[PDB]
RNA sequence: ACGAGACUCUGGCAUGCUAACUAGUUACGCGACCCCGGUCGGCGUAACUUCUUAGAGGGACAAGUGGCGUUCAGCCACCCGAGAUUGAGCAAUAACAGGUCUGUGAUGCCCUUAGAUGUCCGGGGCUGCACGCGCGCUACACUGACUGGCUCAGCGUGUGCCUACCCUACGCCGGCAGGCGCGGGUAACCCGUUGAACCCCAUUCGUGAUGGGGAUCGGGGAUUGCAAUUAUUC
């Protein structure tokens, strides 16, 4: 079908990015629709070439963490695949929409820095990378030494972060960085 | 206090002790006339927009 | 009649000019010639510590000897061969004539 | 860091002050003139030198170079 | 009748996939077994990229046999992708107009450039003093 | 030949051959101006030329 | 089935050792010394008992049928190369030793090597590594 | 710390709370049930094949590493 | 009509092992239920009639490339030898367990001694192997 | 004038050139099987070199365009394209009481030289274990382990002047290590289409120092060697 692309079975359409600041750094729609979140790569060649990578791929890459899982993309593509029907069978919403809402609500706006620390706002791209960061290490902390598999702990956090349930590892870390930044400012 | 949206107009230079922050001449999408200078973290292109948690902070020019 | 000639050499062009020299004498005889069969080259790797003793930063070498080999086989009796084999041969090249 | 050394610049001026008529403006043909009017030992120098004489043409029709 | 056979290769890290087109019906099989039944089955839509983006009718009058050798698992999958896509466009330039060929390659390059051009990335050599090409051994002081 | 060693081993062998000549001749023909050798292959015949400064010496 | 049976034994006191019943039968026997994860499976294959059950649903009328294979593996067509005690030094009888005899048969050979004043036996008397390990750098925990 | 003493086999109290409560959960995994009924994972895995046999749950995707179930048709 | 290559070998191995249940002619050894299939394994196979499953797998492995001797199957069924405290290495499978199954499929004629050594399956042993691929190809229809 | 660069090798691109019965493809003709066709590393031929091998060449130059810059040296961006910085080798003047006399039939001096610091033989030691430190390996598990099933590599090496010692196919015996027969390979020929792991698919386990982990240690069985105890390895 040269007309529509479904992420395996997930339609790339009707996904609104409310926050205007990030709809330039979230490759999700209308040219970045892929069936697999596994691509050849090369997105880390030049500086800002990382922006035109589909986020589901960027979510897939940031899952291969902590040693033993390094270089096991075929396992994480199975993980994010399985996580997508789990959220669909736990929310009823579109998986792509839930993932977008999560990285928006988990990217910190301010961050302090050593210039005595001065609080400065972050760039959109750094905000997206930090967003994918928080909700990946969060699920890694949940699945570790726990009967709950890596798929579900990934599923609920981006469910809880989409609404900012304040029990997500991402949200608890996001406002904390925005609270420290609100202090030394 | 309301948050505001700011559209970058030109990147000025790198700053910070480790050269980690970037100074940018950023302009408010709400009204282009009022324009500010502001230090930012992370990589920044030209033409991307920010979310200032307060507008009244002007970053000292290096 | 089906004889095989092997040309092995350490240097490449000194082999190439011999691998083309046997061709100068064979089409001189106007008979059907096999094209020079380029065999995959073999390189001899030897890596050793630069230091005679065991001190200093650990650095190594990359001594190589890439050997080349070409095959040309001819449909000719024996006396037509041994007149061509004895013409303009360079020490760096080793010829192996196989009658069978 | 694509800065031409002197041996590229030195040889590029000598052919222009000697074959200003035979060499042209596009890279490829005056690439071909260089191996005939100057024995260059390598191929990259053949393109390095030819790359500069082309650059010196659009400096010559714009005026004199010192 | 006429033998409209195109034998087009596709390379990857070390995996090389050479397809073999001809004027047949719509069957495509690598090493004899069909396309959809290839392991790993996680890369299923990956080998379906040329067939989904171009539709089945573009392969209706073209059959392809692909022999692969070398590389690793996914390298072979990525080689077969840009082996049968390069073979189909190479079919539409030797025997039919490029007016159709230029309108089918733009569909692929707009999707992913790797469907046509190979990736020139290979494993760099290891240097002594470390376990890899860049990594070094742990230096200790005192 | 007799034992028929491989191609890799033969090319290494004559390298050891040429090496031991150079040292043996450098320790013996130096005062007569020894300056290296060269071998020339021939069926059942190996001629070795001693390039020396004073050939009559 | 998945509902809990009657006739339970949460702890089957077998060979003067407790054995959990919540564990699967193939691995509950491993709690006995002298039987590991390998030798336990051949026994539960010699006695045709199904390994899909935990050790707290199997009937007690056949748990001794498992025990008689522990004590007597020879007549149950078990090879000699499965036995933890092959060719004993005194009686040379290929037997499997089980969790009480195991430790007493373990200080017999140790004291036998000590009375003969063998080097291997004295290394146990001194508390050192016997299989010839470098003691210069490792083995510090019990050694204060 | 606090060691979880899960249930290896159903007593009729929990088995009651399984044939009644779980087919209404929007997500049925051997993990989400084992943490809610305080049973092991093998018994949790075993307790979803009969519900698939009785047809009171819908298998949406099973995998070597992940097996998922949901409710039946609401109509 | 279909051959074996258009059918998934996953559901094709144990489909042929089901055909080896109706036969019961396989001349199985007695040390089967008390053996460890390789030195790099640590437990015996879970499913007990494993002899019927791998004898099915050695059959299809002879289909795609014949002339394989008992040394080759020790390479087929090899894997990581988890060496404990030392790094793991590849290690071959057991010979006798492979020597018996091909001696077994020569017991009931399905395979013969190829020339130049090795074992290739007889044309009649290839006729029936498509009859197992045809029914599973009809099972998905 | 040297160093830098250039250069050498390597990596990637040339359905163009030169060639292949120790490399293959594609057709033809048989053989096997399933319902004209499909599959085959099953068997022989004629064309061809895409795939393999390696030779000669070609190719990239900041060359083009747009900005910046004295509009010089150049820089940024883009188009086109297999590349718009692949990786390494080589590497100056001067210097260090850097290391090495245990590499040398490189060596000054000094010491020894028969009851020897010479040479050889037997046995031991270099591993010895209160402790400290350095490089590492395996791990602490469920993104896992276990048991099956499936499916893919590229570097190499291989029968020795002294040398007495190779890499292995296949067939039998044994659970295994291994043993006994037969052959191939001085090697693009045989190992070998190097059926490698990881990964992939499917069972079992279920948060428990647990089927995580495999240290320590007992008993037995092999192989190399003249000889293994202070366990050579398996």
């Amino acid at each position: 079908t040269p007309d529509i692309k479904l992420f395996g079975k997930w339609s790339t359409d009707d996904v609104q990015i409310n926050d205007i600041s990030l709809q330039d750094y979230i490759a999700v729609k209308e040219k970045y629709a892929k069936y697999l979140p596994h691509s050849a790569g090369r997105y880390a060649a030049k500086r800002f070439r990382k922006a035109q990578c589909p986020i589901v791929e960027r979510l897939t890459n940031s899952m291969m963490m902590h040693g033993r899982n390094n270089g096991k993309k075929l396992m994480t593509v199975r993980i994010v695949k399985h996580a997508f029907e789990i959220i669909h069978l736990l929310t009823g919403e579109n998986p792509l929409q839930v993932l977008v809402n999560a990285i928006i609500n988990s990217g910190p706006r301010e961050d302090s820095t050593r210039i005595r620390r001065q609080a400065v706002d972050v760039s959109p791209l750094r905000r997206v990378n930090q967003a994918i960061w928080l909700l990946c290490t969060g699920a890694r902390e949940a699945a570790f030494r726990n009967i709950k598999t890596i798929a579900e702990c990934l599923a609920d956090e981006l469910i809880n972060a989409a609404k900012g349930s304040s029990n997500s590892y991402a949200i608890k870390k996001k406002d904390e960085l925005e609270r420290v930044a609100k202090s030394n400012r | 206090q309301p948050i505001k949206l700011a559209r970058v107009t030109k990147v000025l230079g790198r700053t910070g002790s480790q050269g980690q922050c970037t100074q940018v001449r950023v302009e408010f999408m709400d009204d282009t006339s009022r324009s500010i200078i502001r230090n930012v973290k992370g990589p920044v292109r030209e033409g991307d927009v920010l979310t200032l948690l307060e507008s009244e902070r002007e970053a000292r020019r290096l | 009649h089906r004889i095989r000639i092997t040309l092995t050499s350490r240097n490449v062009k000194s082999l190439e000019k011999v691998c083309a020299d046997l061709i100068r004498g064979a089409k001189e005889k106007n008979l059907k010639v096999k094209g020079p069969v380029r065999m995959p080259t073999k390189t001899l790797r030897i890596t050793t510590r630069k230091t005679p003793c065991g001190e200093g930063s650990k650095t190594w070498d990359r001594f190589q000897m890439r050997i080349h080999k070409r095959l040309i086989d001819l449909h000719s009796p024996s006396e037509i061969v041994k007149q061509i084999t004895s013409i303009s041969i360079e020490p760096g090249v080793e010829v192996e004539v196989t009658i069978a | 860091g694509r800065v031409r050394t002197k041996t590229v610049k030195k040889a590029a001026r000598v052919i222009i002050e000697k074959y200003y008529t035979r060499l042209g403006n596009d890279f490829h043909t005056n690439k071909r003139v260089c191996e005939e009017i100057a024995i260059i030992p390598s191929k990259k120098l053949r393109n390095k030198i030819a790359g500069y004489v082309t650059h010196l043409m659009k400096r010559i029709q714009r005026g004199p170079v010192r | 009748g006429p033998l409209q056979s195109v034998q087009v290769f596709g390379r990857k890290k070390t995996a090389t996939a050479v397809a073999h087109c001809k004027r047949g019906n719509g069957l495509i099989k690598v090493n004899g077994r069909p396309l959809e039944m290839i392991e790993p089955r996680t890369l299923q839509y990956k080998l379906l990229e040329p067939v989904l983006l171009l539709g089945k009718e573009r392969f209706a009058g073209v059959d392809i046999r692909v022999r692969v050798k070398g590389g690793g698992h996914v390298a072979q999958i990525y080689a077969i992708r840009q082996s049968i896509s390069k073979a189909l466009v190479a079919y539409y330039q030797k025997y039919v107009d490029e007016a159709s060929k230029k309108e089918i390659k733009d569909i692929l390059i707009q999707y992913d450039r790797t469907l046509l051009v190979a990736d020139p990335r290979r494993c760099e050599s290891k240097k002594f003093g470390g376990p890899g090409a860049r990594a070094r051994y742990q230096k200790s002081y005192r | 030949m007799a034992v028929q060693i491989s191609k890799k081993r033969k090319f290494v062998a004559d390298g050891i051959f040429k090496a031991e000549l150079n040292e043996f001749l450098t320790r013996e023909l130096a005062e007569d101006g020894y300056s290296g050798v060269e071998v020339r292959v021939t069926p059942t015949r190996t001629e070795i030329i001693i390039l020396a400064t004073r050939t009559q010496n | 089935s998945l509902v809990i049976p009657e006739k339970f034994q949460h702890i089957l006191r077998v060979l003067n050792t407790n054995i959990d019943g919540r564990r699967k039968i193939a691995f509950a026997i491993t709690a006995i010394k002298g039987v590991g994860r390998r030798y336990a499976h051949v026994v539960l294959r010699k006695a045709d008992i199904d390994l899909t059950k935990r050790a707290g649903e199997l009937t007690e009328d056949e748990v001794e049928r498992v025990i008689t294979i522990m004590q007597n593996p020879r007549q149950y067509k078990i090879p000699d190369w499965f036995l933890n005690r092959q060719k004993d030094v005194k009686d040379g009888k290929y037997s499997q030793v089980l969790a009480n005899g195991l430790d007493n048969k373990l200080r017999e050979d140790l004291e036998r090597l000590k009375k003969i004043r063998a080097h291997r036996g004295l290394r146990h008397f001194w508390g050192l590594r016997v299989r010839g390990q470098h003691t210069k750098t490792t083995g510090r925990r019990g050694r204060t | 710390r606090d060691k979880l003493n899960n249930l290896v086999l159903f007593d009729k109290a929990t088995y009651d709370k399984l044939c009644k409560e779980v087919p209404n959960y929007k997500l049925i995994t051997p993990a989400v049930v084992s943490e809610r009924l305080k049973i092991r994972g093998s018994l949790a895995r075993a307790a979803l094949q009969e519900l698939l046999s009785k047809g009171l749950i819908k298998l949406v995707s099973k995998h070597r590493a992940q097996v998922i179930y949901t409710r039946n048709t609401k109509g | 009509g279909v051959t074996v290559k258009d059918v998934n070998q996953q559901e094709f191995v144990r489909a042929l092992a089901a055909f080896l249940k109706k036969s019961g002619k396989l001349k199985v050894p007695e040390w089967v239920d008390t053996v460890k299939l390789a030195k790099h394994k640590e437990l015996a196979p879970y499913d007990e009639n494993w002899f019927y499953t791998r004898a099915a797998s050695t059959a299809r492995h002879l289909y795609l490339r014949g002339g394989a001797g008992v040394g080759s199957m020790t390479k087929i069924y090899g894997g990581r030898q988890r060496n404990g405290v030392m790094p793991s290495h590849f290690s071959r499978g057991s010979k006798s367990v492979a020597r018996r199954v091909l001696q077994a499929l020569e017991g009931l004629k399905m395979v013969e001694k190829d020339q130049d050594g090795g074992r290739k399956l007889t044309p009649q042993g290839q006729r029936d192997l498509d009859r197992i691929a045809g029914q599973v190809a009809a099972a998905k229809k």
